[PDB]
């Protein structure tokens, strides 16, 4: 399908409701005369950026949040304009993950997190820890079977492990993702990649698992348990296992931290048919009815509209969906997501399939992520950002017992308390900064910036700042 | 590029701070 003026395309991932999806663009054409295709191509999130300026775009296409804020620094969404009636009958926090740069640039659908799916005729009672496993697995091969066996090929569903006992992304620092502080090739990642890679050396699992593979053995009943979406438990209704969703594994004791996604639908930018497309997602999608024949092609999770979530959070498996989301994160919008994405992928892949060691494969990654993000910012922007800060400290310095404000070349200290040692948090606007850390001054008994011993020298201590140099 | 001048600059004005 090609765009057309007056009816309406959408691209949707395969492992969703896309049939639930075509009923309700079946309604839309009874009710409205416009034709709605849904499609639903592979690398739908690589290709809409491929296509989109050449007219090739759906008017609508559907993903998680994440993959949302590039493609609004790209200039491929239109700005969506649900009125303030519209937004309340929507979870505020469904919004906020829609938010770019303080605009809302797609319709929140559902929130999506991973749990741990197991066999109750093989597992009565899942495994509390991911410590566990190894043993669960050598019982389980001695009767044909094996414990576990999820997507390894795909970094979401390795993640929550690796951000167990420390892995992060993007480090939230004054009011932002911070682009500097990147967590993957911390302790805690290494730790939690270890774990993964140990389970595959001792054959516990295969470093070859895709989607498809570990989604036919759980259904054949060939293995204990999967890690999965709310979107694979239809097939499993289909197979007829009899199955449990559940908390994910601990890892040292921690919560596994799935990346929490709330499924998205963001308008083409090129798209001749917005308006048809805001009154499909507004008034057919965003219903108890039209949710409902999504939910029921292909369970949603926890639904961003109040009124059907309600009935929806009485179901164990969306109260266990909803459990590992509190004990993730929400993943970030920002444009630096896919790259993130990519830096994973590649070392998980390569821990996994001995290419590399576990400590290289994530040193790779961190350092080529940080190289990426790193070129944004110019000197002559840095520049400009520190002249800002300093026409602020000079502002504060005219309006001017405690120490007094005073601009070192870098930051503007604030009053000293007498006999007390000063700390700032390293300034925001110093790109390659620690933005975790602080600054110290100290203060005299007297009032005076503390000097330092046979100097005119004011003494600082910036080494937290500097961590990252 | 960027990063390179960029932290160059940086350890320049971190310098300024220190001899302050
Ligand atoms: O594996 C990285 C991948 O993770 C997320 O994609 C999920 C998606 O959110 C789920 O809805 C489901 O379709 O599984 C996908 C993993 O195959 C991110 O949304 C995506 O951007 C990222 O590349």
């Amino acid at each position: 399908a090609k765009i057309e003026e007056g009816k309406l395309v959408i691209w949707i991932n395969g492992d969703k409701g896309y049939n639930g999806l075509a009923e309700v663009g079946k309604k839309f054409e009874k009710d409205t005369g416009i034709k709605v295709t849904v499609e639903h191509p592979d690398k739908l999130e690589e290709k809409f950026p491929q296509v989109a300026a050449t007219g090739d775009g759906p008017d609508i296409i559907f993903w998680a949040h994440d993959r949302f804020g590039g493609y609004a620094q790209s200039g491929l969404l239109a700005e969506i304009t649900p009125d303030k009636a519209f937004q309340d009958k929507l979870y505020p926090f469904t919004w906020d993950a829609v938010r770019y740069n303080g605009k809302l640039i797609a319709y929140p659908i559902a929130v999506e997190a991973l749990s741990l799916i197991y066999n109750k005729d093989l597992l009565p009672n899942p495994p509390k820890t991911w410590e566990e496993i190894p043993a669960l697995d050598k019982e389980l091969k001695a009767k044909g079977k094996s414990a576990l066996m999820f997507n390894l090929q795909e970094p979401y569903f390795t993640w929550p492990l690796i951000a167990a006992d420390g892995g992060y992304a993007f480090k939230y620092e004054n009011g932002k993702y911070d682009i500097k502080d990147v967590g993957v090739d911390n302790a805690g990642a290494k730790a939690g990649l270890t774990f993964l890679v140990d389970l595959i050396k001792n054959k516990h699992m295969n470093a070859d698992t895709d989607y498809s593979i570990a989604e036919a053995a759980f259904n054949k009943g060939e293995t204990a348990m999967t890690i999965n979406g709310p979107w694979a438990w239809s097939n499993i209704d289909t197979s007829k296992v009899n199955y449990g969703v559940t908390v994910l594994p601990t890892f040292k004791g921690q919560p596994s931290k799935p990346f929490v996604g709330v499924l998205s639908a963001g308008i083409n930018a090129a798209s001749p048919n917005k308006e048809l497309a805001k009154e499909f997602l507004e008034n057919y999608l965003l219903t108890d009815e039209g949710l409902e024949a999504v939910n029921k092609d292909k369970p949603l999770g926890a639904v961003a509209l109040k009124s059907y979530e309600e009935e929806l959070a009485k179901d164990p498996r969306i109260a266990a969906t909803m459990e590992n989301a509190q004990k993730g994160e929400i993943m970030p919008n920002i444009p630096q997501m896919s790259a993130f994405w990519y830096a994973v992928r590649t070392a998980v892949i390569n821990a996994a399939s001995g290419r590399q060691t576990v400590d290289e494969a994530l040193k790779d990654a961190q350092t080529n992520a940080a190289a990426e993000f790193d070129d944004v910012m110019t000197k002559e922007e840095q520049i400009f950002l520190l002249h800002r800060a300093q026409a602020q400290c000079e502002k504060r310095l005219k309006e001017v017992r405690p120490c007094l404000p005073e601009w070192d070349h870098i930051l503007c200290w604030p009053l000293g308390a007498p006999g007390e040692v000063v700390a700032v948090p390293c300034p925001d606007y110093i790109y390659d900064f620690n933005h975790k850390g602080h600054a110290y001054r100290r203060c005299d008994r007297n009032g005076s910036w503390e000097l330092v011993p046979g100097h005119n020298r004011t003494w600082a201590n910036y080494s937290e700042c500097v961590k990252f140099l | 590029l960027n990063s390179m001048e960029r932290v160059e600059w940086l350890r320049k004005k971190l310098q300024d701070v220190h001899n302050f």
